[PDB]
């Protein structure tokens, strides 16, 4: 019984603390989905620039190169 | 012995709760202590970057819209 | 002008500093109290312990 | 409302900062800090 | 108007260090309610040596 | 008597369960411990492009105040 | 009860530590460029023609 | 207007420099002892449960016996 | 009571487990491609101003 | 002037919210010592205990020496 | 361009000095 009123106490402290992780948790989601939102578009430059990259390399190397 | 051990173990069970609660808070102290402005900032440049693309991104339109 | 509802969240944060003020007060005086009388125990424990310390 | 926020804060100041806390009204702390001459109470009230 | 705009850029910074104290403030006080909600295991306890030095006057 | 001894029996695989339950809360706040590590790295990328946003601004500045001439010495900073 | 709770968890650490593998596997490259772009950060620009 | 300069760019830097008192107060003053506190408190409820829950475990041991 | 608080925490626990196993498992993986996005992007910028510095 | 009736509006919100401020400083630093207080009141709390602690360990071990067939002074 | 590409291979590259 009074290890119980320990324990049901003990819990008590627990939940709340479980509601404030799960709340601050809910925002770190929210914030990343907003942040996801701006960075697809730098996601797409940068393959642009990858694939620049890639055929005028492609393209270099048919033609006279200059490299080492 | 019996009620010893019964005791006992419950003094253990009861001591073990406060444990799980004080690792529980830590990982809530972690979460809440600079993880949220490390993802601000994070944001922050990344959205900096973006800036960085508002230019190049305005040729590949031209591009595309001949 | 400005910081109208930035004001409105000032006094809610003071709110529930005081909530939490009134919290610390309370629980610090219980303790005070329990203290004392734990103080006052062991102080006239030594007394007992200080006049007639046994062999 | 501009006035009704300034002044919420300013009583909710008030109300905590005058909080009489519980002071250094205290005997244990001394009694078993302070280990000197025996006597009744001596608060260092110096 | 240039110290008018000068005044925008600086309230709008005052602003900026307001709110950021703004969020300090809640995760702390989430701290306090916290500590506070673990340390209310003192009624009974006060109140069982309440009663000690209440019947120290007693006999 | 013996059902207080299944009683304590319970309670035993309840502590089991418990020491279970500490541990992993233990290796979470581990686990986030070193997420915090691996997300600063990952703003310091960020600062990096960051740099790097500083570089073609200050380009694109450079050349507008010479593109918008419209009417000195070499002092200038070499780190 | 216990049994939901021990499942669950071991489940989210489960999961904890394959978000952390695979970052490591997908950002463990950068300090070498951090170190890189530290030591290029030198810069100071003063237009003279401005 | 230099009067008004004047009153707004006080004025202001007081709040700024107030503000930035704000953060490190508290900061600190929140930070700090909140550990310390919940260090103390866990051993707190280690040692305050060998005195009074161990009263409770005694008393229900004995009534229910 | 008692339960109902136990069952309350676990409701709890496992409502926001699936929420934070969410955000964990779609948002590493996608950052993981941004990370190396980036990475590649200023690699790419960095040469160029090296070959900048040739250049001059 | 116009001017002037906002420098002086503006001078008397922000004053308000100076005063405001500085009881506010106050208040804080006020809480400052009692939360120093309060950290040396359960840091003794805590000393305390520990004697009690003490005490009944050696408590436990005279008696096991008192029950114990043998002793002397 | 040419250069830039040597230069971001180097960078990749996992060993690196100043």
């Amino acid at each position: 019984s009074p290890h119980e009123h320990q324990q049901n106490l003990l819990l008590s402290r627990i939940i709340t603390n479980v509601e404030k992780l799960n709340e601050a948790i809910m925002v770190m989601n929210k914030t990343l989905q907003e942040i996801n939102i701006q960075n697809m578009n730098i996601e797409l430059v940068a393959q642009m620039f990858k694939n620049y990259q890639s055929n005028v390399l492609f393209h270099l190397e048919a033609t006279d190169n200059l490299k080492d | 012995t019996l009620t010893e051990e019964l005791e006992k173990l419950e003094q253990q069970i009861t001591l073990t709760l406060q444990e799980i609660d004080s690792n529980f808070a830590k990982a809530h102290r972690i979460v809440t202590t600079s993880i949220l402005p490390l993802v601000e900032q994070y944001g922050e440049h990344s959205r900096a970057v973006w800036e960085a693309t508002k230019f190049w991104k305005q040729f590949f339109e031209a591009s595309a819209n001949v | 002008n400005a910081f109208e509802p930035a004001f409105a969240e000032l006094a809610d944060a003071v709110a529930d500093l005081e909530a939490n003020m009134m919290h610390f007060q309370l629980m610090h005086e219980s303790l005070a109290r329990f203290s004392e009388s734990f103080a006052s125990f062991l102080y006239g424990l030594n007394m007992n312990a200080f006049c007639v310390d046994f062999p | 409302l501009l006035s009704a926020h300034l002044e919420q804060i300013s009583i909710s100041c008030q109300g905590i900062d005058s909080l009489p806390f519980p002071p250094p009204k205290i005997f244990t702390n001394a009694l078993l800090s302070n280990p000197d001459i025996t006597s009744l109470i001596r608060d260092t009230e110096a | 108007s240039y110290f008018e705009q000068q005044r925008q850029a600086l309230i709008e910074e005052i602003a900026m260090n307001f709110e950021h104290v703004l969020a300090n403030i809640n995760k702390l006080n989430r701290s306090l309610e916290a500590v506070i909600a673990v340390g209310n295991e003192f009624s009974s306890v006060e109140a069982l040596w309440s009663q000690f030095e209440n019947v120290m006057s007693w006999s | 008597s013996p059902a207080l001894l299944a009683r304590v029996n319970e309670k035993k695989a309840e502590l089991e369960n418990l020491k279970e339950l500490r541990d992993l809360s233990a290796a979470v706040a581990a686990q986030m411990e070193a997420l915090e590590q691996k997300l600063s790295t990952l703003s310091s990328g960020t600062e990096a492009i960051a740099t790097v946003l500083a570089n073609w601004h200050n380009v694109l500045r450079a050349i507008s105040m010479a593109s918008a001439k419209i009417p000195p010495q070499t002092l200038v900073r070499i780190p | 009860s216990y049994a939901d709770c021990v499942c669950s968890l071991r489940t989210s650490l489960a999961f904890l530590e394959s978000s952390v593998a695979t970052l490591d596997n997908g950002v463990q490259d950068f300090p070498r460029l951090c170190h890189v772009l530290r030591t290029v950060r030198h810069y100071e620009l003063i237009p003279q023609t401005t | 207007l230099s009067p008004l300069e004047q009153e707004v760019l006080d004025e202001y830097e007081r709040l700024s420099e107030n503000m930035k008192k704000l953060a490190v107060l508290l900061d600190e003053l929140a930070s700090a002892p909140a550990t310390e506190i919940l260090d103390g408190l866990r051993e707190l409820e280690r040692k305050t449960s060998l005195v009074f829950t161990l009263l409770k475990a005694s008393v229900y041991s004995i009534v229910l016996q | 009571a008692v339960k109902a608080r136990q069952l309350a925490h676990l409701h709890s626990q496992l409502t926001q487990l699936s929420h934070n196993l969410a955000t964990t498992e779609n948002l590493m993986r996608m950052t993981a491609v941004q990370a190396e996005a980036m990475r590649g992007l200023g690699s790419w910028h960095a040469g160029l101003f090296m070959a900048a510095s040739k250049v001059l | 002037e116009a001017r002037e009736a906002a420098l002086r509006k503006e001078l008397e919100g922000v004053r308000k919210i100076n005063e405001v401020i500085e009881g506010m400083i106050g208040t804080l630093e006020r809480a400052k010592g009692n939360m120093g207080t309060v950290s040396q009141t359960v840091t003794n709390a805590t000393t305390l205990l520990n004697t009690w602690t003490r005490m009944l360990s050696q408590t436990e071990h005279n008696q096991r020496l008192i029950l114990n067939p043998e002793w002397k002074g």
